[PDB]
């Protein structure tokens, strides 16, 4: 599976991006599905970012992981929840209100994968 | 009143129960957690029982089962024949019952669109329960 | 040979072998209950296992379930929803409750597809409540009411 | 996977656990059988689950089960189930046995496997009605 | 039911024939299909068989049993392990190599079936 | 058609083997169904048999009705009852008690099914 | 496979029913669908056997393949085509008239089949 | 009831019916067979309106329409029917046996039940043929 | 004519065609083996096209596929195909004539007709393999 | 891109490619019938791999096609088997390829209601492949 | 919903890239399907980037991401209301014509999970 | 036993065929490629024929063709549409492109349907692009361009 | 169509990201499925990332090619292991163990999608 | 003559009928945007009732909505409000809901022939400019119930 | 967004806007009743649009309207009579069917989902009292036709 993790410049965190993807990646690890070394991470900081219309400093938080299909929804929705709750774990805060938090996850097509180890 | 709503909530009712059994064979920290437990169950078969109009339980709930998960994994170093012990015994019955009650959701889910934290919960508290199983057996051993 | 006869019957057979197993944790006027209880059991079996071909259980079956649910709603006050298995007891009690609603939602299908077993889908239902109000009563015996959060 | 695959691995690994509660009434010679029997449900969730791909039992071990139905057959002569706390315990695993056999049934007109596995279970829940009559038998 | 074994003149057996269809008639009926006195049995001994095309001596144990309908696959598989494990325990040796033993189970049509007691 | 009569050594017949088939063919040839020349039937005496698991003394008589393919369950059920009217007619005994007299129809497969005449 | 072929007692062969099986095995292995130790073929004399109802002379030949289900239409015509040239070849005579060779494929359910080598 | 059943019934009601006129035009032994056959149609007719739960006709009714049909056969060696006013009664009675075996047949696919009572009707409308034709040849 | 029909046959034709391509890289005793083959082709097209009215090939015909077949599989012992051009025309053929088959199996399963000349286009299939690799063998 | 659609192009690209090869075993007036054909079946490929958007092969060539078959029609009298020569063989392959191409083209028709004068265009040839290659036989004996 | 924007570093926008955002920010607004607040969206300039195989080329690209549910016409109308501001957006970049692109995608809602802290 | 398997199973059994009959026409640089191709075809059918159970072609197979159609693209630059069959050699590899056109539509019933065989339909897509490629350059070699009208 | 390559910062490659692009490109448009100037790609070095939960040094590389809707199974399939062995041909090392190589394909729906040409 | 194609052209000939009775009731200004709209819809017609054949509204019909839906919202901020405040205003009310109910018809022959996409686009974002000219009028008017 | 829903909601919303402009053609004692009848439409888009999650209208608005069809009841004793005798009736007449309209796609839903009974109830006695209102115009300005 593939995960990553994009944060807004003004937003603090309780840990390093270092950190928080190896918390990230024992939590989908213990879901049971995935063998160790599938699970990739990366953490992504946005330099020139909006959100909404308002005149009001924010702060966001998001992560979308993907992994190929074949699971159901109960282990997508866990996989979301798990990461989520990480994530909102590690934001120490941001801007001039409360920090959104959101995980998608996704599905890749295993049909038309293609992978290899060099 | 539809079929599969009743069946998933009869589940949760059965899985409820065998937990309500279970946690006469545990410490008092194992009791504390199982009784928790059941009180989610409660608040999930108020949900789908009333197709999705009242409220279920929040992600502060699945978060809480994925940090005992967290927490017991360690104690365990993951194949061993179900009931080692008496008392874990009771506690793999209440796993699979918990997967019966998730396969039932699963069905409300993917046929009115409702009950998507429900199973993830239940998918959760299956894994935990094969860990406080394999805990005890060790505790024990 | 047809699967929802098969189910129905198996899954009564689940329910008095689980009733078999509870009442080694009541006492003798409850164990004279649930022993009845399973005798009336294998009589439904053998209704429904024959597509209604051998009598069921008769109606005065039913007026026994909802004598002793009198009864014992007189015991049982509850202000609130109450957690399963107060007591180890009660807890096989609440078991049996459930098993009891799941062979009933297989005889209720019986009952659509093949018009029989009306009378032992009733039976099954005021089962059902009877062993609830056994369950709790158990608790208020020895105190052990846990309410619901 | 595929629905039928899941209920009926869910179903035997709900009867294993049952057993494994079970074994612990019992004494050491039944504890011991029903020890090899959890092994052989391992091995047909390896072959249902993996939709034949691996192998599950063989007919070896549905000759094991043989072997014992006649022993036990010469000991036993309508009864309510748990006539003792323990045979309860058999009683209940043979109904789970019956409940685990619909569900490989389903699989085996769905997909074509499982026969055999089915076949074990049908005969592992003759044993268990067998073992919980030899139990209340000598307790009278 | 009806059970139908037959054995190549030169298979060598453990017991006699008699003996043989005494074990098979007692694990037909621990299966608990069938009321005792329903299990009818024949042993059949081939005197002009062949096996294949090549010029080695070889040596086989058929059985065929005859149920009405009605019976799930469960059952019919397992009346067939039963049978098989009997005549495979029987088999002494025969031939210059391995002993091919085999049963099947057919289904009789219940509803034109025909049956009375003189 | 094909019909095979099996009859266990110890029972005994009011008529010759011979005779009983010509009343078998007789009676097939009643139902309408086939030419006369196509209904070939045999006899075999049974000299290895067991039937039960008790120690009692029974004697049996089977039928097997091989017809090809295509006719209703009137017609099967029409023919096993009229070999079995004529089966049970031809006992006179065997054993210790009643003596079971079973008839089967079974359909081969007309399409596949091959015939010369030399 | 299993084949059995019945022939009535007054029936001439150009060959003995040694030879004739083995032909048999040769022309189904022919077939490419089975491998070669597993043709198990017999051949049954018919002592007891009834042709009609007319007193006419008559002598027949028939073949029952037994093969595990699963091969298509076309290939159990092919293997009851073989067979049954084979058989009418082998024909030399008999009775008063024509002689009729027949072959039957049947299938035996491969999911309840048991089989095991000693 | 069911339609296959309510339709059934009514033909084989139709059919007792027919042979109940049938019965005045011919002679006195063949008027105590149809008598016979009419007890056994209305033994049909519970046995199929009750779906089962009755009893039917027994094997050895099939047996006497055997035997009667053998006897006849004896008799009789393509020819249009009603060759006489009685015999074309029988003819009737002949056609209606055959609907009523129609009737039945659907029954059988469908619910599982009255096969023999199909077998029966089968026999009686070969008897019936017989019949007819034995008349005909006595009256040249 | 109905579909299944129309495309067996126009199948067929595409076989006895590639047949015909392939008949003149082959010696005079292969050539008159497959001009038989086309022969029989053309009697089957009539009894497929015609939905079984006009008879299609006889039992002998099948007989003299297996009396060649027989014959040179005495003189042949995993290949690519084409080891030669005059064998890669007769595997082409083989290939043909599967196709053909699985068009006529299909109006076997539909209208019940077609068994005799799916089991000799079957059999056809397998000397068609056999003579290619003689070929080959010969020319080694 | 429907399967009807991708398996009557296909088939078509198959019938041109028989015709490619077939062409190097006729004479150069017969090698300039075969090569108007494959233009014509180009044609064809682009109407139906387009659902009808863009236009296929003209009436003209439908009465093209007729004009050669009333022509050939006089040397040849109407069983013989397929291939008497090496040449005529080919173009009994190429025919009965005409045919298959046919009926492909004929389920598009039924389907989406294009295709009918393409259709017409490939009975038209198969008819004429079938005379071409009897006239090769005549010629040559 | 999350909007990420792409563009070459040959690219030449009308405006800075934070004023883009705000122009995007408001169309989505205006379709009248999100919570201000909810609107999120991120620009970024890819450094390493080839089109075609060939010439100096500039392009622009937009993934909108939102939680499925909503019909094919809002789907279509949020991709080209972002296509409009997006295109209006661009003064140049190149030897040639600008490339500009927007793909919506929907996310899916029965599992998507989302908390403030 | 499954028709799609069996359809796809022979449809690839008249590919390997018609270029078994192909290479006897071509030089020995592409005979060996096309007896490469042959082997590829074979081990496909296994894993088809098996339903997925044997393993089908490694994705080094499709990564040889992508070089072979890199190195094949070098040496044909087309203007416009053309003829099938320039030359009598280039017709046969157009007849085994249609082919492989043709494999791989049903080897895509059995992947819609069975979920097996992707790699092996992309495979196939792949061969008919190369088979295109090979057939022009043997009609450029001997320039033997037939455009279309 | 969009391909994006991600690689992270230990990745060694055999050539700079922008030779590894019109490789990726070249491989893109040999699928004849694209016009040359529709296809837009772009490299990505990821220098915050965690693959799995162990300590060992890992490099990773991934790509995702997004393609307009349409296409069958097999063009999806051929688009990703086409640019597979394009990508793992381009590793020449990195980490302190095999590097893992992956490519995804998504479609973008066709649809709602809008393009412009300013 | 496919039905659901027969419906959706017939239900936009409906739509700009409609409209060409609004703009005799709204202000030059607004008739003119009513005109333009009725030409984009006679596109619309023309793409539909070909099954795609012939090119329908470009993206630039639809920015040319939106910079309108821009320009009015500017004077529009509205809790919700009965429809019809002024006899103009329910006029151009009127004509929203048909535009959604073409728009509805317009969504089925999208999911059932792949057409339309952009079509729908156009009719949502125009039920959304209308209901803004509405309430325009009703403020300058001072009518908001 | 269950298409029956989306179509039931759509309807209703083109009932209000239909009313919006009818009540620009009536008295005021009718333009009250209108509006009154245009926020009980709203009520019941809530209800519907939310498939019965949010409450609808009550049965004390039916009753409502069964006190003003009772009304209105005794000024009207017609023979059948063509639609839009004046401009202004014309305008109820419209309303009316409209009103059966969207009491047919309530149907739908109530049928399919098991909401909206009340609703359908409300629509239908809505259709009444536009008649009656229409004839009791007609009536007053003697002109029916
Ligand atoms: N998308």
């Amino acid at each position: 599976p593939h995960l990553v993790i994009e944060a807004t410049a003004n937003l603090r965190l309780e840990t390093s991006p270092g950190e928080l993807l190896e918390q990230a990646n024992k939590a989908l690890f213990a879901s049971g599905q995935f063998g160790e070394a599938d699970i990739k991470s990366r953490f992504v900081t946005l330099e020139a970012y909006r959100q909404g219309t308002a005149a009001v400093e924010r702060a966001y938080l998001h992560a979308c992981l993907s992994i190929l299909d074949g699971r159901d929804i109960a282990t997508r929705t866990l996989l979301g929840a798990s990461l989520c709750a990480v994530l909102a774990e590690a934001v120490a805060g941001g801007g001039e209100e409360g920090v959104q938090v959101s995980v998608e996850v996704r599905e890749m097509e295993r049909l038309s994968y293609a992978k290899r180890v060099v | 009143k539809d079929s599969p709503i009743i069946e998933a909530n009869g589940t949760l009712d059965e899985l409820t129960s065998f937990i309500g059994e279970a946690k006469h064979y545990v410490d008092e920290e194992m009791k504390g957690i199982l009784e928790e437990i059941q009180n989610d169950i409660y608040k999930i078969m108020g949900e789908i029982g009333s197709k999705g109009k009242i409220e279920g339980i929040s992600e502060e709930r699945i978060a809480w089962l994925l940090k005992l998960i967290l927490r017991y994994m360690e104690m365990v170093n993951l194949f061993v024949l179900p009931g080692g012990t008496l008392e874990s015994a009771k506690l793999d019955v209440c796993r699979t019952i918990a997967r019966r009650a998730l396969r039932k959701v699963l069905t409300v889910t993917r046929e009115f669109g409702i009950g998507a934290e429900a199973a993830a919960y239940l998918l959760a508290l299956s894994d935990l329960l094969f860990l406080l199983a394999r805990v005890i057996e060790i505790e024990k051993n």
